[PDB]
């Protein structure tokens, strides 16, 4: 239950980080990477709440 | 922040893996104290069993 509980909480801050960098491109301040690596990882770690 | 917060991850998903090692090891070497145990209690009757 730790790496499950631990691995949604990566899903949400890495969510929550994701919505950031997409209103980045609306506001056009800085680069970085692009949100779909961002909702990439998202989806790994909440996968690896299921393997846990 | 992404850097430093993955970075503990790795150690801290290796920290608790190393836990389980560490415990499965004192319950693997516990089980030998349980099964030398029995031996023990058998063996004095060979013991009892011969003097009698």
């Amino acid at each position: 239950l730790n790496g499950s509980w631990v691995a949604l909480l990566q899903t949400r801050n890495t969510l929550n980080r994701a919505g950031i960098r997409y209103m980045m491109d609306q506001n056009n301040i800085g680069s970085g990477s692009t949100v779909a690596e961002l909702m990439e990882s998202a989806s790994i770690s909440l996968k690896q709440a299921e393997k846990n | 922040t992404q850097g430093y917060q993955d970075g503990f991850e790795k150690q801290y998903v290796a920290y608790m893996e190393q836990n389980d090692r560490l415990h499965d090891i004192a319950v693997s070497d516990n089980n030998a104290s349980y099964s030398q145990a029995m031996w023990i209690l058998v063996g004095v009757m060979i013991v009892v069993l011969a003097v009698i």
